[PDB]
RNA sequence: CCAUAGGUUAAUGAGGCGAACCGGGGGAACUGAAACAUCUAAGUACCCCGAGGAAAAGAAAUCAACCGAGAUUCCCCCAG
RNA sequence: UUUUGUAUAAUGGGUCAGCGACUUAUAUUCUGUAGCAAGGUUAACCGAAUAGGGGAGCCGAAGGGAAACCGAGUCUUAACU
RNA sequence: AGGACCGAACCGACUAAUGUUGAAAAAUUAGCGGAUGACUUGUGGCUGGGGGUGAAAGGCCAAUCAAACCGGGAGAUAGCU
RNA sequence: GUUUAUUAAAAACACAGCACUGUGCAAACACGAAAGUGGACGUAUACGGUGUGACGCCUGCCCGGUGCCGGAAGGUUAAU
RNA sequence: AAUUCCUUGUCGGGUAAGUUCCGACCUGCACGAAUGGCGUAAUGAUGGCCAGGCUGUCUCCACCCGAGACUCAGUGAAAUUGAACUCGCUGUGAAGAUGCAGUGUACCCGCGGCAAGACGGAAAGACCCCGUGAACCUUUACUAUAGCUUGACACUGAACA
RNA sequence: CUUUAAUGUUUGAUGUUCUAACGUUGACCCGUAAUCCGGGUUGCGGACAGUGUCUGGUGGGUAGUUUGACUGGGGCGGUCUCCUCCUAAAGAGUAACGGAGGAGCACGAAGGUUGGCUAAUCCUGGUCGGACAUCAGGAGGUUAGUGCAAUGGCAUAAGCCAGCUUGACUGCGAGCGUGACGGCGCGAGCAGGUGCGAAAGCAGGUCAUAGUGAUCCGGUGGUUCUGAAUGGAAGGGCCAUC
């Protein structure tokens, strides 16, 4: 035994100079025919777990 | 309903385009205005509906 | 039938009060589409779109017994 | 991640595979250590058995931490313009 | 008819039973997906034909990538 | 034992004595504690075999970026910001 | 000649009553239907599990079957007592 | 006569007769991880599937739905 | 009407009276002609009503003979068992008290006989609902698939109209 | 450009002729006086079957599973998101199969801006010509109007009479509002280019709140960002997007 990486977090979530993950934001792809600039620009900055959302992924990527 | 989505592009044919909706049974004349380019930035007209 | 609903309360409500406000920026008092009730003065004369009363500038309300007949005019201030 | 059902949090963020495939080829060494090479030459064939990372490498870069002790000499490498300077200001020499 | 099937002598092999490992062939449902249908359960449980001190595998119609490695196998790593 | 409430026409119980239900292995956070320290550490294995050898490999010492790329700085930006 | 009568053997299970650890897991007592026909019965063999048998009831297949006896899958599965 | 061995034996089903439909005999039809057998050592007044009930007095209208056959004016149609 | 709200249709028969049986009429809410229409003979461990018989079934019970129950001996089981100084009536009350608030009544252990109770003894309630529980059964749900059938490739050959 | 036939020719199909693939639902004899059928010999049928695989169709003969939640039995009926209203007890919050209505879109104008305007209705007099539809007077008017609810506001009009036209745009943004969260509401202002106006000044759509839908999967416009020998390519990623 080794314990896996789970692919719902290690396709989703990255690792950086800070503690917690790095993700993107969602609503950004599916049916833009209704959505300016001012709603899709803005959704590109990224964003960090680091609360009590960090001990669900705690045992999802044991070993990044 | 099921009218199709319009694509609007410049006379460049470039990956940057403005996607609506417009009615079926009124004005027939094409959809076409005259706005930016992101790169080359200039007033360009966006045209070629369907 | 038809009932009940309601879905959202949207907020608009009252904050421009007594000496509410300080370090950071103040939405002052929100109403709905009633344009009198609670109006405006200086920086936060906002109403955009949803009669927001927001700023370039931060501090508390100076909340004053005066303003043109019936109407409020409230404004933020520096200290 | 399971939150009561109602749809987690770790299906509503989007996918990601894109990636720079190369870390199995690709050392990275700084000059904070392993750096004074005992009068030799930094090389990738001399990497090959500093007692470091393996032979697998096929491409080896260079950071610039610390300080440089010596007037080292290296061979080929990926090597920032930080580093070169900082080699410069030892009395070391860089052949590529 | 020539031959072969049958008959017959000598030689050599097979025949039944055991503990486990093992080779080839057949093969679930309940279960894990907090329901279920691809997926998983599982080529397991169980059955059939059979081999050896082991069986399986091996001295490349393999991988590599301009630099070369180089019979097979099991343990620790590459690596979750 | 258990269900707003239980002396409750709720529930269980004839009795004495044996036996009777949370284990360590894989990963990790928090806590104690210890050797070394910009380094720390061995696995399988070998070993006259709890010493010693074995440094494979891992963990750490540098980040920004999809990636090319750049790096004590960096992505997007005409960037000049 | 008679799926002919009256009626024992032989078969029946329509009905009441005594039973319900009773001598009894269909027996007892007393009525009471049929009885040369689709009758009644011995001994041997045949039909097997999703497979039999049945003028077809979830009835019959060793006191079970709308799916049996003996073991295994297994410590199946309870958002639960 | 037969059905519910044990809360029902009655009007169920069996059944001379009546009618449909498949079948030309390597029959139709059936059982099969399939050879082999059964139909039948029979042969359309024979065999398979099936609705109606001895014998009598008699037996209305409907092909619009679904199923099966017979057809080619039109819509549509596979491997290759 | 084993079909019908109103229904005990309604007229008449049977009767001291008859939701029951018959003769008849036909608003069959929604009978009906081979998943036939409808009637007889013959049959039935077959449905219903009337009348004669039988008689303690009933009116009203009583004796006569025997078996058990009754009393022991010998041999000796079964389900149950919180603890038992378990008595009325009234109140309170997990809201119908043996036991607590009030006021009344009983020698104790037996013993043949009864059974109004102790919400008795026996069933891990059947009732009704509930559970992305379980398993069968149907189909104009969903997804799979034999059988049968259409054309075809191949084993598979030569030629004339 | 055509409507098409015959000589010659390829072939689906049909017939006929033949035996080379093949059935043996023929026979005798050997094994052997084996009512079997292995062999042996000779017929019959014949490219028809038979045997393997493919293909369209018909499809419980055979198999597995699914068939929701809320409400004082269960169901039927109603409801499930967004917008709006009453209930909420004068702060924040909130319950009732308690009480009521709309939306699941439409406009290149119902958008932007410069210059002007103010409406409903009744009474009288007057015309076919109106409870009133053209006009004058006397009264009266966010009792009119907004692309459409319901509520709120509008003339310093956001309602409508004219003119000219896309600021219905690309990269950047201090931040603030709500909900446990995802999500949802509002936003000073820069640089680039555009629209209206002499200019100040204004515009990053629609008076304000509804016309909705994360991830997956697949698809399309651009692209020295990538592309397992190398170099292209196929497919990704980034940016645009259905």
């Amino acid at each position: 035994p080794k314990i896996k990486t789970v692919r719902g977090a290690a396709k989703r979530f990255k690792k950086t100079g800070k503690g917690g993950f790095k993700h993107k934001h969602a609503n950004l792809r599916h049916i833009l025919t209704k959505k300016a600039t001012k709603r899709k620009r803005h959704l590109r900055p990224k964003a960090m777990v680091s609360k009590g959302d960090l001990g669900l992924v705690i045992a999802c990527l044991p070993y990044a | 309903g099921i009218r199709e989505k319009i694509k609007l592009v410049s006379s460049a044919g470039t990956g940057h385009f403005y996607t609506t909706t417009k009615n079926k049974r009124t004005k027939p004349e094409k959809l076409e205005l005259k706005k930016f380019d992101p790169v080359v930035r200039q007033h360009v007209i966006y045209k070629e509906a369907k | 039938g038809g009932s009940t609903r309601n879905g959202r309360d949207s907020e608009a409500k009252r904050l421009g009060v007594k000496r509410f406000g300080g370090e950071s920026v103040l939405a002052g008092s929100i109403i709905v589409r009633q344009r009198g009730t609670k109006f405006h003065a200086g920086a936060n004369v906002g109403c955009g779109r949803d009669h927001t009363l927001f700023a370039k500038a931060d501090g508390k309300v100076k909340f004053e017994v005066k303003g043109p007949k019936n109407r409020k005019f409230i404004s933020i201030e520096a200290e | 991640g399971f939150e009561g059902g109602q749809m987690p949090l770790y299906r509503r963020l989007p996918k990601f595979g894109f990636t720079s495939r190369k870390a199995a080829i690709t050392a990275e060494i700084r000059l904070s250590d392993l750096a004074k090479v005992e009068g030799g030459v930094v090389d990738l064939n001399t990497l090959k058995a500093a007692n470091i990372i393996g032979i697998q490498i096929e491409f080896a870069k260079v950071i610039l931490a610390g300080e440089v002790t010596t007037p080292v000499t290296v061979r080929g490498l990926r090597v920032t313009k930080g580093a070169r300077a900082a080699i410069e200001a030892a009395g070391g020499k860089i052949e590529e």
